[PDB]
DNA sequence: TTATATTAATATTATATTTA
RNA sequence: GUUGAAACAGGGUCAGCUUGCCGUAGGUGGCAUCGCCCUCGUC
């Protein structure tokens, strides 16, 4: 349940945004806020808003992911995301509005499916 | 006279309405109730074109015993005021009076007709039988409740000035109602009922829908009219043979139909050839 | 299955005739000889008039006695038959009596409602 | 009376509204529950022209069996009380009776009414009939919740600090609903509907939307009135050949329809030329 | 009188009717036009027509219930009819046309038999 | 009676409701107005007017839920549901408009079933 | 022919997958 | 082995013939999602 191919500029984010909290609660996993705490209310609608910050704040948790080869796991999958992202889109579509949230879940669901992000890096 | 004898499968459709209301049931349609199947009573097509005869041929030899201020005992003792007032003798009094009936009224010459009523006229029995019209598929009458922001007399009058009905109208969102039926010679015999009486017929089963409109058929059509018409008097294959060369289904992959386009009419003519005809009338 | 639809049919037509006093098509002269021999055909339509007699009840009360009593009745229905047996088609319209003059009694819906 | 049997498709959308409110068993727009395709009962456009020959006409030889004051019964033993007061023999008083509120009510004329209960006044076969106008696209009802700033009753729950009466406000974001009629001039010879009221029908399916507006309905228009005109009292060909003329689909690659420029009302008049007069009134 | 496991698609909708009424019906017992007297006509025959809308609608009945847990206690009971609906049938059959009627009053009297609700929940 | 890969867009959005709105009423169980209370109406008939701002409000009922381990047990089953949902579809159709309340009360007796979801959750 | 007024109504569940 | 015996309901006969459930009827008329709420406090 995950089209890793969309092209849905708000599903792409969606994942886009999942991956950054993955990476963000692999950097440290007691975390009291969450990116989907803190920022989601307008990643999910206003990507422009957080994207932008949520890449300054990107490299720090690849940084202090404790396994180092994780880090390059979920930084290879951001590319393949925003692969797909040619701009964050100044106010998410409505459609892309809910697209977000369905590529958060999807996304997420692909992070915490046991081998598939490992499997899925080793075929690039 | 006809000499041949004809079976013919006469797959009619309702599209959104009632083809024939149960007064049993309210009005909503007859239904083949263990099975859901909708029903159209032999009588209601034999009515429709009966309307259809009584519309086109407007012309004595196919006069329809006929509509509301209809009493038939009315147009039986009309027989018995014919060339058979006495010269025939009470016995075949009725006969005569049948013979009658059966070139004036095409209902009787085509349908039959329990005229044994008043001054009896005899009992047709009426070479075309249509059977009861059973649909393909359970007809899912929808009982659409409607209003009407009026009322009947002053007894049902509202307390305050907003006077309604809302009665029921019910509608099948579509059925495809297959009505076997029978035209025997020996009965076209008795009857009179020729070929072109037969071609009347004919034209009435395609045409007896355009026509009997209501507020309650919606839109009802005739969606094929394949008649089987045997080389002899007698019948040359058994009918039921035929009329499942006529198979009705819905199409590949329809939940339940809403059109005719949802329902395959599956024509079989391949082999019926042996001594006879396969005309397709309708569809 | 016969005996207990004709005593629905007999709750059924005392709301309406509750309801609508003054009728020309109770729904007796309109769906008894469909719903006596052929209960799904009816039954099923029966009783979308039915909340709408209840409705138009002038004593709401009464309505709920009455929608009581065919709750009580169709309680020992489970289904309503495709077509009723000869035999219950008779049972059908002594149910359907029996019901009527039960609801005719003299308090007999408003006791049999408070014994519950 | 008219001499040519009219068969037309009378397309109609609903911009945002509820266009046939709904079943009144259920408030939802009338839906057809297999396809989804929004139904709008004959009678729900049978109202608006009835409200706009109302509207229209306000003359004798034009009434209506009127809105709520409407008792029919009324209107029905006024029609007892004319030439036919009691000399017309009951047989044919309710004829004559019949005919009267045929020449009066216009509704009587074109759509016929079931005036067999005052003074039993005959039951008029309505030459003009709709059929359930279905919609052609699944209507995707959107069910509006509303408020209202004012509970309507003193209940028990008219509460403290607010009287609140939610309530829902049901719309048809939009729904192109396709209306089959067929006017039957045989049932035209039953009531005089003239060539004038076939001729006022039409202008009521054009215009009659333009003036029925509701907070309810919403914005609801005749998208298309694409009457066929047979050469002649019967059928110059079947009723639903013809309507496949009135091809109506969803535009190339609209999903979903908002307008009536998401449909393609495409008409083919290539050999209805035959006899018949492709007359696209509406559209 | 009431096979809370018939499974026949009418019954089970015409138990969630019953039970959707009764939930209006407390709602404010003060009720011109109950879900019977406005949607019973086509939820026993067009269940999709409605049945979407009588759950639109029905939350807010839940709180309009004075009795919070008394929301509870029938929305308990709608989850135990919808296990077995499946689908809201688009047409009801009419064998499931009948056996609509029938679940409505078989479940109304469950829901007007004393205990009944109260207790048979008290057992999940 | 839940049908967890159903793959109906109604009903995978009920069953994303039913989640969502017992996130909601575990965030804080003491709760005027739930989703089902303010979204329903439109989360069964117009999925993305809401559900993409359910999902706005979806990490703060997990940050709100007491038992931290509980937003991961409810977050899991929302992320199982969305992986059905390629997409929260504009108008629910009507079919589907019915199959977001069965998908609601299948999901809701799913959540209130008693370990359900911790068990499922286990299996994977 | 008759008859013709409201049953029931108070909480289900609830503790972490993935991470070379 | 002297005492009620023997004994047909037979044979056979289409319930037929046939008959629109009808004509037709607005679900309406209409109703605010509202009133309002620092993303903060700071490194």
């Amino acid at each position: 349940g995950l089209d890793r191919n969309r092209q849905d500029i708000g599903y792409v984010l969606g994942r886009l945004f999942a991956v950054l909290e993955k990476i963000q609660a692999e950097a440290n996993p007691g975390l009291n806020a969450t990116i989907a705490d803190r920022y989601f209310g307008s990643a999910s609608s206003t990507p422009i808003a957080v994207f932008g910050t949520l890449m300054r704040l990107l490299p720090h948790h690849l940084n202090k992911l404790e396994f180092e080869g994780r880090a390059v796991q979920l930084q290879w999958e951001i590319r393949q995301i925003l692969e797909h992202c040619q701009r964050f889109p100044n106010h998410l579509n409505l459609e892309q509005q809910g697209l977000f949230a369905i590529g958060y879940y999807h996304e997420t669901q692909f992070l915490f499916t046991k081998d598939a992000l490992k499997n899925l890096f080793n075929e690039a | 006279t006809i000499e041949k004898r004809y079976d013919f499968v006469f797959l009619f459709d309702v599209q959104d309405g009632n083809p024939n209301g149960d007064p049993d049931a309210g009005n909503l349609p007859r239904i083949d109730p263990q099975t859901g199947e909708g029903l159209v009573t032999d009588v209601c097509l034999k009515r429709k074109v009966r309307n259809f005869i009584q519309m086109t041929q407007n012309d004595e030899h196919h006069d329809i015993f006929i509509r509301e201020k209809g009493i038939l005992n009315n147009l039986i003792d009309e027989a018995h005021e014919q060339e058979n007032v006495k010269g025939k003798e009470k016995g075949e009094k009725t006969e005569a009076a049948r013979q009658y009936m059966c070139s004036r009224y095409y209902d009787i010459r085509t349908f039959g007709a329990v005229m044994t009523t008043g001054k009896n006229a005899g009992q047709v029995r009426g070479p075309v039988q249509l059977t009861f019209s059973r649909s393909i598929d359970p007809i899912m009458t929808l009982e659409h409740s409607i209003t009407r922001m009026a009322v009947t007399n002053e007894k049902d009058a509202s307390e305050t000035g907003d006077n309604r009905t809302m009665g029921r109208k019910f509608t099948v969102p579509y059925g495809l109602y297959r009505c076997h039926g029978f035209i025997s010679t020996h009965f076209a015999k008795q009857t009179g009922f020729s070929e072109n009486d037969l071609e009347l017929f004919w034209q009435a089963l395609v045409n007896m829908f355009d026509h009997d409109h209501s507020a309650a058929r919606g839109q009802m059509n005739a969606r094929g009219l394949y008649v089987f018409e045997h080389s002899n008097n007698l019948g040359d294959a058994p009918a039921d043979s035929l009329f499942k060369r006529i198979q009705v289904v819905k199409k590949d992959g329809v939940e339940v139909v809403r059109s005719f386009d949802d329902y395959l009419v599956s024509v079989d003519d391949k082999n019926l050839e042996e001594t006879k005809l396969l005309r397709k009338l309708g569809g | 299955i016969g005996y207990v639809l004709g005593r629905l049919f007999a709750v059924l037509e005392k709301i309406q005739a509750e309801a609508n006093p003054g009728l020309n098509a109770t729904i007796a002269d309109r769906y008894f000889g469909s719903a006596s021999s052929t209960p799904i055909a009816v039954f099923g339509t029966l009783m979308r008039l039915l909340p709408h007699h209840l409705n138009k009840l002038e004593f709401e009360g009464r309505a709920v006695q009455l929608q009581w009593e065919i709750r009580q009745i169709l309680e020992h229905c489970q289904r309503f038959p495709n077509h009723l047996n000869l035999e219950q088609q008779g049972l059908f319209a002594i149910g359907y009596y029996h019901e009527t003059q039960f609801l005719f009694t003299k308090d007999a819906l408003k006791n049999l409602f408070n014994e519950a």
